[PDB]
């Protein structure tokens, strides 16, 4: 459920 | 909506400003260990470049993510191949890493992918792609890969779907505007637009073999555990 999700935001 | 007013100049500028920086790099395990590490590392400036692509943040946190999981390998190679373009016979993965055809055969089934990568660089070269053209293509690719694998059941992802086409259409004008600059007939112009756009599809094909290959090397536990890269895999 994320890094992709946190960097993109 | 901001994405749709900017012009072929106004546009080709932001696609330029967003450009990621040339990332330097650092047995079959090791070879793959190597491109994985660059691949993982590029895979962050890719995200960052995606956001500053007009129309993207306009997209949805969920659609943003899905375009990226769809297109990530495609953008790596469109970029790979472009970097590789003035290096006939070679894939300029980084500056400090100029891999060659035969170096692709340090990995199982890898050479062939390389072989595809290289031919597009050839194409792009002999066709003489320009950065502006490329930034264009790259965004197109980001926008069109995951476009027709959405969850088109929510009328909010049916806004989203037709948005992308509008953008995508704008982008193609941009390209057009661009090609008109060179001074080609309107034949040669859209003779071009068809030129690039096809290649993309060979890039989808390449991304696809590539995505299978990556997944297999995962299986053999021959790729490091680059958390981000790995999670790019685990959405296919
Ligand atoms: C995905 C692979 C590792 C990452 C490689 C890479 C790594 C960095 C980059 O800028 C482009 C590419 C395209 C080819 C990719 C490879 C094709 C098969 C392999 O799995």
């Amino acid at each position: 459920r994320x890094i992709x999700a946190r960097x993109x935001q | 909506s901001l994405a749709l007013s900017l012009t072929a100049d106004q546009m080709v500028s932001a696609l330029l400003d967003a450009e990621p920086p040339i990332l330097y790099s650092e047995s079959e395990a090791s070879m793959m260990g190597l491109l994985t590490n660059l691949a993982d590392r590029e895979l962050v400036h890719m995200i960052n470049w995606a956001k500053r692509v007009p129309g993207f943040v306009d997209l949805t946190l969920h659609d943003q993510v899905h375009l990226l999981e769809c297109a990530w390998l495609e953008i790596l190679m469109i970029g790979l191949v472009w970097r590789s373009m003035e290096h006939p016979g070679k894939l300029l993965f980084a500056p400090n890493l100029l891999l060659d055809r035969n170096q692709g055969k340090c990995v199982e089934g890898m050479v062939e992918i390389f072989d595809m990568l290289l031919a597009t660089s050839s194409r792009f070269r002999m066709m003489n792609l320009q950065g502006e053209e490329f930034v264009c293509l790259k965004s197109i690719i980001l926008l069109n890969s995951g476009v027709y694998t959405f969850l088109s059941s929510t009328l909010k992802s049916l806004e989203e779907k037709d948005h992308i086409h509008r953008v995508l259409d704008k982008i193609t004008d941009t390209l057009i505007h661009l090609m008109a600059k060179a001074g080609l007939t309107l034949q040669q112009q859209h003779q071009r637009l068809a030129q690039l756009l096809l290649i993309l599809s060979h890039i989808r094909h390449m991304s696809n073999k590539g995505m299978e290959h990556l997944y297999s090397m995962k299986c053999k536990n021959v790729v490091p555990l680059y958390d981000l890269l790995l999670e790019m895999l685990d959405a296919h």
